[PDB]
RNA sequence: GAUUAAUAGGGACAGUCGGGGGCGUCAGUAUUCAAUUGUCAGAGGUGAAAUUCUUGGAUUUAUUGAAGACUAACAACUGCGAAAGCAUUCGCCAAGGAUGUUUUCAUUAAUCAGGAACGUAAACUAUUAGGGAUCGGACGGCGUUUAUUUUUGACCCGUUCGGCACCUUACGAUAGGAGUAUGGU
């Protein structure tokens, strides 16, 4: 039912990897990593929001993304994306932190 | 160098700064946090620490003891388990204002089985 | 003790993890944590029923029950650090000057 | 009133060191994350080991250390390194206006698989919740095992209390974020400053 | 093709076990004083006439 | 005998579940215990073993314990 | 373009086959300060000397 | 006159194993209540407040006493129980699991109609073929530490049964809504 909340949650994301929670330690350095203390950081924040609005109103397919690379870019691209979140799945499971359970 | 033992209490409402003697029976001064600020909602803040650790230690150099052993505790019991801001504002201005500090123990009470 | 004072000793011990080992859980058997229990209650009513008080502060200051604990558990289940925690006096049923003077 | 100052300049006499133990999977991040805590502990002026044989951290407070609430923002940065908070935010603790807390979540509940049902509810779809949490409070949430350790302002610390026995007591974090939303409403303007707040949520 | 690939993966899985296996029980056992026996040489088990 | 063993431990815990009176996990092994007796005890009684009119439900563990 | 990668067939072949410097080396792991019981060895190998 | 002794049973014995159960007992803090002192102006809550307690002294400081509750940290990709569930020590009482045995009757068994015992919530979801861990036995041993030297235990390794769970592979499988109009009531 209630809307601005559903858009807090989904693009909560974004803006605490943007700028917005100065106590947590990946925020506080993308407030200053330079691609947020840029001069229109703002606005293209609010691309991202607004083409992730489009996507929950039912559009398939980003404007954001990228839909042609060579091949060797992408699939370096997604092993490392891929072992990067396994790497933070095994020292998850040590030290005993709870995560979000996706497939 | 004649040692007080200085209780800190220090929850989110009110800090308490209090001086007692080594024994923990005869107190020799206290300044509770909501006595030196007029709003109940800055009753809990550094500034409060601040003025009530610089009243504690100008009537303490008035009687001459010039060094603290502090003991820092909050609510414990089913509680917080830490310290508010008036622990650290009061011990850095307790021993900016004189007081060479001697030992520092957090004595907040533990439970070990509450509710 | 022999000077009839009533106390209570509470002692905690660690397990010891054993140099040159690959698992990581050092844990010790239900029953032989029974067994290491009961050797530390022995240990420590046959090294403090037979000294005063002053004897008993003065093996609590270096810490010669935990070390004897730490020596006879040993070929039960090897045990990291073992402390007192805790003393406390309950009873004292006399006042005698003589011997609180006799301290001082 | 609530603003509070860098120290700008001995004031211990005897020498207190604090320590922690931690196992061998965090001593091996630890030991390769250790430069930046004892440069960050020495620009603060405590010197701080690390003990791989035993597994001990260990600070102690120097001849020329000045602060003297450093040493309980060391302790409570060990506490932290040993509970497995990552490096930047537990040295993110030495700032002035943070704290931390430890909520222990395991009495709250009877169950078991209650149990895991309410604290994957209170860690979300996604991690969405928790940040969103994280984003409204201000706070570092860490959901620990049996434990949830949090981090920020004391007003933060505050909340995420709250939050943290209301989402075990069965009540759902979506709508205590809700709650919490409506309430940055309401006190972004200071026309409504002082009213009993509860005929809006 | 996939089940070859698949199998040959196994194969090198369960080989290497198995060497790890003799080769504890050769640093913690009494075979430590010994030659190592070549392959070749294991591949036969008794030769008669 | 199976049976013997059998009756000897369902006396020996209708004992303690007299002496205790609480407990329901005895009480549970005693319904278990009780079915297996009675089905070792049809057992025999179809081979013949021992006598057709002879019965256990509480008589019997008093007068073999008696 | 074909000689050897000396440090490479150094790794290989260990993988097959398998008192004026030491106050240095002190001085410069008595920095880190982690304690390592290397240097716990060579902290009684210097009490020693 | 009486088979294989089953890679299905039930029992016996031995060392055990378990935060399984009952009864008693022993502690531990914390909370509340009360007392004794030092008090000496607020304390408590909240986003702010307010109700309330406060010179007969609140909150605080220290020490005792009582009551009721619960068993922090250890505490787990674990253990036990059929399930709900079960975490302080010690004692008693039966029971149970697995292993080992140079242990016995030899179909006793499998499945459930009928019946019988135990009892504020929800809300994002014949093998697989082995390997790495894990714990409970039993066996073996180059060795480090107990050990003043034999036991014995801890650590490492291998074999073997048994069991909670992980990953890979399948050996395979298979199970009306949203708008826009029009006319009635």
């Amino acid at each position: 039912n209630d809307l601005a909340l559903q858009r807090l949650i989904a693009e909560s994301h974004i803006l605490s990897e943007a700028g917005a929670n100065p106590s947590h330690w990946q925020s506080s350095h993308a407030a200053t990593t330079g691609t947020n203390t840029r001069a229109f950081a703002t606005g293209r924040i609010a691309k991202k929001t607004t083409d992730m609005r489009i996507q929950a109103l039912g559009a398939k397919e980003s404007i954001l993304t990228q839909q042609k690379m060579p091949m060797n870019m992408r699939k370096g691209i997604v092993k490392h994306q891929e072992e990067k979140e396994k790497k933070r799945r095994q020292e998850a499971r040590e030290n005993g932190i709870v995560l979000e359970r996706e497939v | 160098l004649v040692f007080g033992v200085a209780r800190i209490f220090a929850s989110f409402n009110d800090t308490f700064v209090h001086v007692t003697d080594l024994s923990g029976r005869e107190t020799i001064c206290r300044v509770t946090g909501g006595m030196k600020v007029k709003a109940d909602r800055d009753e809990s803040s550094p500034y409060a620490a601040m003025l009530a650790a610089q009243d504690v230690a100008a009537r303490c150099k008035e009687l001459g003891i010039t060094a603290l052993h502090i003991k820092i505790r909050a609510t414990g019991g089913n509680g917080t388990k830490t310290p508010g801001p008036g622990a650290q504002s009061a011990l850095r201005a307790l021993a900016r204002s004189g007081m060479k500090i001697g030992r520092i123990e957090d004595v907040t009470p533990t439970p070990s089985d509450s509710t | 003790t022999t000077d009839h004072y009533l106390l209570r000793l509470f002692a905690i011990a660690f397990t010891k993890r054993r140099p040159n080992q690959i698992k990581k859980t050092t844990y010790a058997q239900s029953s032989q944590i029974r067994a290491i229990r009961r050797k530390m209650v022995e240990i420590i009513q046959r090294e403090a029923a037979s000294c005063t008080l002053h004897q008993l502060v003065s093996k609590l200051i270096p810490e010669v029950i935990g070390r004897e604990i730490e020596k006879a558990t040993q070929g039960i289940y090897p045990l990291q650090n073992v402390h007192i925690r805790k003393v406390k006096l309950l009873k004292q049923p006399k006042f005698d000057l003589g011997a609180l003077m006799a301290l001082h | 009133k609530w603003k509070i100052e860098p120290f700008l300049p001995g004031p211990f006499l005897e020498e207190s060191s604090f320590m922690t133990l931690f196992p061998k999977y965090r001593e091996r991040y630890l030991k390769d994350c250790w430069p930046l805590v004892t440069k960050a502990l020495e620009k603060h002026g405590i010197a701080a080991t690390l003990d791989i044989v035993e597994g001990s951290m260990t600070v102690k407070t120097t001849r020329k250390t000045y602060d003297p609430a450093a040493i309980l923002k060391a302790r409570d940065l060990i506490k932290l390194l040993a509970r497995s908070v990552p490096a930047p935010q537990a040295l993110k603790i030495l700032e002035d206006g943070m704290a931390c807390d430890i909520i222990k979540i395991r009495s709250m509940v009877r169950n078991k698989e209650r149990f895991v049902k309410r604290r994957q509810r209170l860690l979300g779809q996604n991690g969405t919740t928790l940040k969103a949490l994280e984003l409204l409070t201000q706070t570092y949430i860490l959901v620990h095992g049996n434990t949830v350790s949090v981090m920020g302002g004391y007003k933060g610390l505050k909340e995420v209390r709250r939050v943290v026995e209301d989402t075990m007591n069965n009540i759902h974090p979506i709508y205590l974020i809700k709650e919490l939303m409506i309430k940055r409403e309401l006190a972004k303007d200071p026309a409504l400053a002082h009213e009993d707040w509860s005929r809006y949520l | 093709p996939k089940v070859v690939k698949k199998a040959t993966e196994i194969k090198r899985e369960e080989l290497a076990a198995i060497k790890r296996r003799e080769e504890n029980e050769r640093k913690h056992s009494n075979k430590k004083y010994e030659k190592r026996k070549s392959e070749r040489e294991k591949a036969v088990l008794v030769k008669q006439q | 005998e199976d049976l013997y063993f059998l009756i000897k431990k369902a006396v020996a815990v209708r004992k303690h579940l007299e002496r205790n009176r609480k407990d329901k996990d005895s009480k549970f092994r005693l319904i278990l215990i009780e079915s297996r007796i009675h089905r070792l005890a049809r057992y025999y009684k179809t081979v013949g073993v021992l006598p057709p009119t002879w019965k256990y439900e509480s008589s019997t563990a008093s007068t073999l314990v008696a | 373009i074909g000689n050897l990668d000396l440090r490479s067939e150094k790794q290989r072949q260990a993988e097959r086959d398998l008192n004026t410097a030491l106050k240095k080396y002190l001085r410069k792991q008595r920095k880190k300060n982690i304690i390592d019981e290397k240097r716990l060895k060579a902290e009684e190998l210097y009490r020693q000397m």
